């Protein structure tokens, strides 16, 4: 399919920027996590990015490595995040889902494997947090058989070279790293990207979403100010769930305002 | 793009995040450059004598062979400042550390060795050193807490998982991926992302090449073994690097059993778990049907990980080398004989080593044979563990 | 009637009752024989290099000096097996009591680095080992007492007196008087009755002898002092021996300062005491008026004793040596300062020695001198000791 | 004076050995020393055996180190010892007195001016328990100038050099070691002693007491009848005192037969 394709398109013509929530799937259960994924798009996210929970996600701080946990404690493994994915998709046919994958995870059956079960389930993109580009052959290969969208890293320390091959490999969207470090609300990017932005664009490069510490309304309009396709929300969104575990009801009225108010500011 | 092979066979890589990539790429550049300077050759050296007592003893242990046709000799790094094999390599890379600018040390550690080496290392050479251990650990190997944190560095309890060292690692990892601009993570074993296990073993390959020298002028000719423990891989690697081309001489490494490998509660991945990709490196990993990363396990600390160094995976797969393993109860004797029979108290990650070199004499005590165990530590930091194992035992 | 000559000057000599004078006979007479036999003198050297990890390193200490003109080696006697320079005559005098037919040995410990030096030597060499410790350093010192009951020694709590080092001496010489027959008496210090002081002597030599070697190779001349703590007198005697002949070099001496000489809380008889006779020998005393032996007093265990050996006494008296004492916070700091700035850990004991190097250093910054520190062990030993310390202070 | 020769003499006549106590004076206090060491001669010792209060009594096992303790707790010095010995010998002009001290407590305040101070008060002989043959030159010198006799020690592994030497050196009584060891009533000497009693009667030996681990009649009886002069008992005395702390008058009695029946054993 062309699903992120599409979508930017649309936005393009809104003259707007992308607003892509994070979380963990069957986190805090499968149930609630498959309501809360239906409020996240019934409030305005323009595409998810959905984690498979893993025993060790090295590129996640601790409001997401709790995610995990929750996921695990409520007995969620790869395969129910498949059935969930299915579910999602037959509700949604149009919203781009991207996976958030640590690599064990797509090895552990056969590559080749894992990316047709998500061709199956109807996902759109790919993104293995531990695999760099140096590592990515046989992913992006895999990927692209199956109609997957590779989604690469480019980071703030990125030279001209890694601009180069992020726009020639990947598809969908390009990840644009605020900073170093883990994802967490808490560490705010301080580095202006404006320049990898326009190197991207000069490289044909699928459209930039900026990732890691967009916490804020404002930080989603700096990122579409700044010339990316748009951004993404991970922790931000998950101590929503973490606070109101208690609360069901309040949790989904809170990710609504928030999500709202999150993708207003994308509007401009 | 690297300047050297990452790979051994199909282990080994560098997977992990893309930012943490030209951190990986500065590491393998100093140290190629380190490696043909003879000023760091030459720095290092001295460290390594004047500092740390090199070169390390051979022992022959007379009374535990007794009655049989094994001769039995001990790689001392026991001896050496800090009291344990850690010592070497941390030397080598804190100067690669300075080298790259950089003025802050990120360890893990589990059995607390790792760590008080880098304590020392960075005290001694003038860097900010900041220790991850698991919380369990911490308990079971307190001594190494007292002695890290005296010499001014931090330590940092981790309590997450098993909160043992697979958690230690985790949380240094996460650390490195933030601070690499400020921080040199100094890995403490032949495990990782390339290019640590490449540097681990060259900055630990004195231990084998020392041990080849002094076994030549005592008995006139090569072992038929050295045998080594294996908990991420660098005290073998290190024993067994200056013999890998001399074919006649057996690479045997020895993982925890933990329990026993039927339990499912061992650290021995190598010959029990399946390759898979985590902290940095596809290699064997104890991991669930699923693809999860296990919990390992280990009455020692410092075997307690669930995954090995890709060097080790491929010198098995070629059949180079042999692996094994020592279950808790087999460690714990191996222990207790070289206290009371030797007057060495081994630390209980040797004592696995021990363990499967005195099998090996015990099983065929008319066999001829000539085996270096690499006694790879002090128990100094186990007696109290084995005291109340012992107590609890009525012994 | 004796082969050697009992007495340093007026200091030294055999006041033991008359029933021990043949096991000092003995004694002498076997020591006399192996210094002469090659075969004793090749086994000594075998232990010493390859069991014991001789030569150690001499370290020189940069950041310490930084600013000053001094330029400070350690001679580092905690690298050796056992972590204490105590264990270098415990293998001599080991192989003595196999020479003269013992199957057991007695030995006192305070620091317990003599205990576990003892019960290493007669694990490996087949000796019966039972050890006196004073309960007050059961406590203080009990990571050693862990270690001396693993390799099968008997450990001894003594109650008595202050129940530290004196009543430990006093109990091993009560015992010895009724066993001397099949026990060797392993004393643990240049001390007590001949011919202990001089073999204790001897089979420490080789701490100055390549304090000597390794000063020459790598400053081309001789040190302008060396600088050893003083318990019983061993590792000082050890460091001091080989350099008496040469005047230039300064011997210096460290006693325990405790908790302030005026105090009366210490250990330091050499210069604050008086002549008396006890534990075999005349020598200096920490005594009262009416000739009562007194408690010394000291935060380091293995320099808690109220007496010295009669060289140490002879070499003051003469001026070739000098003797001054350092105080618990003294050496605390110098505790601390090793940790921190050279990535060492020494013994509590060592830490005065340093101490009073750190003083020469500090208290005449601008002058040049060239000084070597007798670093007589590790201060695994001492860790919760100073942790309970440094707690307590609110640090 | 002569006291030892005198009472050799009278023993002899009247076929009999010596029954020698040892206590620790002022154990456990000044007062009741002094009644105890009447108590012993009322009840028959022909000589005392007696202990200055040392901090370091290495030939004592525990019976002994316990009434040095004793002593000390009642505040006990060298200088109330001599005061003690003073007013003893102003009681029992004849009986011999023997010191058995420690070197320190000799050395201290000068050898000269404690054998001086020895013969003023008028004490018959000194032990010193830590001097062998081989260091003993100053202190026999010392007692002979002051009329003292100097006490040597026989041990059961003597050759003939030390019995030539203790017969030549020593006056009073040959002090004839039981066994190896300290002091102490639970051990029992294990060695006939009737070679070395025949050697130092041919070298002209002053005569031998045994001494160490004589507790009871038939020890003593034993000694007289393998040709010694007499016994010397220690621990067994003291061990009546330290039962009895808390009954001095029930003290005194159980000495008294003790030291009865000891006494009567030397008589055949
Ligand atoms: C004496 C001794 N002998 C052998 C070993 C086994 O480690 P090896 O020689 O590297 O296989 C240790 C390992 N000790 C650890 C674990 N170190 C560790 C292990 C695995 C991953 C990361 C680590 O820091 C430590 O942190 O000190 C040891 O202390
Ligand atoms: C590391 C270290 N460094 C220095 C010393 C000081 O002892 P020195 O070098 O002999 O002066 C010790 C003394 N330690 C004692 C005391 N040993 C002891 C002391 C006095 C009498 C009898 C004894 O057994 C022990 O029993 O181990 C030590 O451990
Ligand atoms: O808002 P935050 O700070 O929680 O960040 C949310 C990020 N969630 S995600 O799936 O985009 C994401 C993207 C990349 C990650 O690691 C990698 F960069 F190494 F690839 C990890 C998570
Ligand atoms: O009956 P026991 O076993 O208590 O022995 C009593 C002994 N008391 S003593 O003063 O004769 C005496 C005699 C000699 C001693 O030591 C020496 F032999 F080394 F000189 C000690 C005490
Ligand atoms: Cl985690
Ligand atoms: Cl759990
Ligand atoms: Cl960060
Ligand atoms: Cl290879
Ligand atoms: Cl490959
Ligand atoms: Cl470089
Ligand atoms: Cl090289
Ligand atoms: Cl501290
Ligand atoms: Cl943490
Ligand atoms: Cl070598
Ligand atoms: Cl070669
Ligand atoms: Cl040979
Ligand atoms: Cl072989
Ligand atoms: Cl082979
Ligand atoms: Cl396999
Ligand atoms: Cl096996
Ligand atoms: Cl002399
Ligand atoms: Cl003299
Ligand atoms: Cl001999
Ligand atoms: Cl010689
Ligand atoms: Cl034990
Ligand atoms: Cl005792
Ligand atoms: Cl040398
Ligand atoms: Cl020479
Ligand atoms: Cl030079
Ligand atoms: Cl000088
Ligand atoms: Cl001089
Ligand atoms: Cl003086
Ligand atoms: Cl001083
Ligand atoms: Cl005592
Ligand atoms: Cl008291
Ligand atoms: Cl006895
Ligand atoms: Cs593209
Ligand atoms: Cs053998
Ligand atoms: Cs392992
Ligand atoms: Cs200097
Ligand atoms: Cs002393
Ligand atoms: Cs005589």
């Amino acid at each position: 399919m062309e699903r992120y394709e599409n979508l930017f398109a649309q936005l393009n013509d809104r003259r707007e920027g992308a607003f892509v929530p994070f979380v963990t799937l069957g986190d805090p259960g499968i149930e609630q996590s498959l309501k809360i994924i239906d409020t996240l798009i019934d409030a305005g996210a323009d595409a998810l990015e959905l984690g498979v929970p893993f025993s060790d996600p090295l590129a996640d701080g601790p409001t997401i490595q709790n995610a995990n946990l929750r996921a695990f404690a409520a007995g969620v493994t790869p395969a129910q995040c498949f059935e969930m994915l299915a579910l999602i998709r037959e509700k949604h046919p149009t919203i781009p889902i991207g996976l958030l994958m640590y690599a064990n995870l797509v090895f552990n059956n056969g590559i080749d494997a894992f990316y047709a079960r998500c061709e199956q389930v109807g996902v759109d993109s790919v993104l293995v947090a531990d695999v760099p580009v140096e590592e990515s052959a046989p992913f992006r290969q895999a990927a692209l058989r199956h109609n997957i969208a590779p989604i690469f890293i480019c980071p703030p320390n990125a030279d001209d070279d890694l601009l180069r091959q992020v726009a020639s490999y990947g598809r969908g969207y390009t990840y644009l790293l605020s900073r170093s470090g883990v994802t967490g609300a808490e560490n705010r990017g301080a580095l202006p990207l404006h320049h990898l932005i326009e190197k991207l664009k000069e490289y044909h490069a699928a459209p930039a979403l900026q990732g890691f510490g967009i916490s804020s309304p404002e930080q989603v309009s700096a990122a579409v100010r700044a010339g990316a396709a748009g951004a993404i929300s991970g922790s931000a969104i998950v101590k929503i769930i973490e606070k109101n575990l208690a609360s069901p009801k309040q949790m989904l009225a809170e990710l609504r305002s928030f999500v709202s108010a999150m993708k207003a500011a994308s509007r401009a | 793009t690297t300047l050297l092979n990452p790979y051994f066979g199909e282990f080994g890589g560098m997977y992990v995040p893309q930012i943490l990539m030209p951190a990986l790429n500065q590491l393998e550049e100093a140290f190629v450059s380190a490696q043909k300077d003879p000023e760091f050759q030459a720095q290092f050296a001295d460290l390594l004598k004047n500092y740390a007592g090199r070169p390390t003893a051979l022992t022959k242990c007379q009374n535990i062979t007794a009655g049989t046709r094994t001769t039995l000799y001990l790689k001392r790094e026991d001896l050496l400042h800090g009291g344990a094999h850690k010592t070497n390599q941390v030397l080598g890379q804190a100067l690669l550390a300075k080298r790259m600018g950089k003025s802050e040390i990120i360890a893990e550690t589990g059995a607390g060795a790792h760590g008080v080496a880098s304590a020392l290392a960075s005290a001694l050479l003038g860097l900010k050193c900041r220790i991850y251990m698991g919380a369990k650990d911490v308990e079971r190997q307190s001594p190494n807490v007292f002695r890290m944190r005296l010499m001014g560095a931090e330590v940092i309890p981790v309590h997450s998982g098993s909160a043992t060292l697979k958690d230690a690692c985790n949380e240094a990892l996460r650390d490195w991926s933030g601070s690499y601009e400020t921080a040199h993570y100094m890995l403490g074993t032949a495990a990782g992302p390339h290019p640590y296990p490449t540097i681990v073993r060259e900055f630990q390959r004195m231990i084998g090449e020392e041990t080849k020298a002094q076994i030549l002028d005592k008995e006139g000719r090569l072992p038929d073994a050295v045998i080594a423990c294996v908990g991420g891989g660098s005290n073998a690697i290190g024993m067994f690097a200056d013999f890998i081309n001399d074919t006649s001489v057996g690479l045997i490494g020895v993982e925890p059993g933990g329990h026993g490998i039927e339990t499912g509660e061992h650290g021995a991945p190598l010959k029990h778990g399946r390759v898979g990709i985590y902290f940095g490196m596809k290699a064997p990993m104890m991991q669930t049907a699923d693809g999860q990363i296990e919990e390992s396990y280990s009455i020692s600390a410092g075997l307690d990980f669930p995954s090995v160094g890709p060097q080790h995976a491929y010198l098995n797969s070629i059949g180079r080398a042999d692996y094994v393993s020592i279950t808790d109860d087999e460690a714990l004797e191996a222990f207790k004989t070289l206290c009371r029979h030797e007057g060495i108290i081994p630390a209980l990650e040797s004592s696995h080593a021990l363990a499967h070199a005195l099998k090996m004499m015990r099983e065929q005590p008319e066999k001829e044979q000539l085996l270096v165990v690499n006694l790879s530590g002090r128990g100094d930091k186990d007696i109290f563990t084995v005291h109340d194992i012992l107590k609890a035992r009525g012994e």
